[PDB]
């Protein structure tokens, strides 16, 4: 994340993060959706052009944390998966479109304080909440830059949605439904992105209606990060909504 | 889940987050 | 393959990956 702060304890318990076996490094963030289940991008586990396609062996995930690097005991838990789901037509060739990703935990995770699922958007929160200059967050132990520069705790920062003709306008990259784009703008005087290693993470709304937090977003894609005239891009979660619930329904809730 | 989005630490203490008015202030102003 | 104290194999001193998601168009790096 940049431009952001430390987070708050507890301030995010849906924050997943994906870390790789061997080596063992951060690879991503993600969302826990319920005890079994978590949401990630499709291009923290495929991406052809690096030779990146992770199986669920290669993988933990580590819930609960704050920290990015302690093993924070009596308060973190580490999961093995059982499955991985890309979405079929996510496009690594292009702009990363439909850049979703399903991961089932081999055993439930017990919640806590530290780890709470977050809920998934309705058709009336996401045209309620989706609405240009209208905020959302991003958390993350992605990098503090554009590239060490990595946090020590988890960072978090809000960001305002941003109209889709300017978010068109300003990248070359063909722009799809299945995205949207949020950052300030350069006369803004505010700023922040997400960056390397908070991919996969989750762009989250407190909707007024029932106070409840509703992930709108996955941090997908960006060209660098917090550039001037630059916006980063989210996977549109309830656009892809009917996906996930085929999955779950599927493969085990 | 029937308690998803809802902050043990948060929500549920009916504490809020040094920041989350932000987000409700860009909805309302 | 895990409890609690065996979690020292454990390393608490790890890069962040390079991440794709960020390179794309103007975001490339050598
Ligand atoms: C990714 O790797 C797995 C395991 O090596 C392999 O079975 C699978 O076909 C690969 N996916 C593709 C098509 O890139
Ligand atoms: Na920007």
């Amino acid at each position: 994340i940049v431009e952001g702060s430390d987070a708050e304890i507890g301030m995010s318990p849906w924050q997943v993060m994906l870390f790789r076996k061997s080596p063992q490094e951060l690879l991503c963030g993600a969302s826990l959706i319920s005890d079994r289940w978590v949401l990630t991008a499709a291009h923290c586990l495929l991406y052809p052009p690096w030779d990146k396609n992770f199986t669920e062996n290669d993988l933990l995930v580590r819930i609960g944390k704050h920290s990015r690097t302690r093993y924070e005991r009596n308060i973190e838990k580490i999961s093995m998966l059982e499955k991985i789901y890309i979405h079929p037509r996510y496009n690594w060739r292009e702009n990363l479109d439909r850049d979703i990703a399903l991961m089932k935990l081999k055993k439930p995770v017990a919640f806590s304080d530290y780890i709470h699922p977050v809920c998934l958007p309705d058709r009336e929160t996401a045209a309620s909440l989706l609405q240009a200059g209208y905020k959302g967050r991003v958390t993350g132990w992605g990098n503090l830059k554009e590239t060490k520069g990595q946090p020590s705790v988890l960072q978090v920062v809000n960001l305002p949605i941003v109209e889709r003709p300017v978010c068109k306008d300003s990248t070359r990259i063909r722009i799809t439904d299945n995205m949207f784009c949020a950052g300030y703008k350069p006369d803004e005087g505010k700023r922040g992105d997400a960056c390397e290693g908070d991919s996969g993470g989750p762009f989250v709304m407190k909707s007024p209606f029932n106070n409840r937090w509703y992930q709108m977003g996955i941090v997908s894609w960006g060209e660098g990060c917090d550039r001037d005239g630059k916006y980063g891009f989210y996977t549109h979660v309830f656009r892809l909504k009917k996906w996930i619930q085929k999955v779950i329904d599927q493969f085990g809730e | 889940e029937a308690d998803c989005g809802l902050r043990p630490l948060f929500e549920k203490k009916s504490l809020e987050d040094k920041t989350e008015r932000e987000l409700l202030e860009s909805y309302i102003d | 393959e895990d409890y609690a104290a065996i979690e020292a194999s454990l390393s608490e001193t790890f890069n962040t990956a390079a991440d794709p998601g960020r390179r794309l168009g103007e975001g490339s790096k050598p």
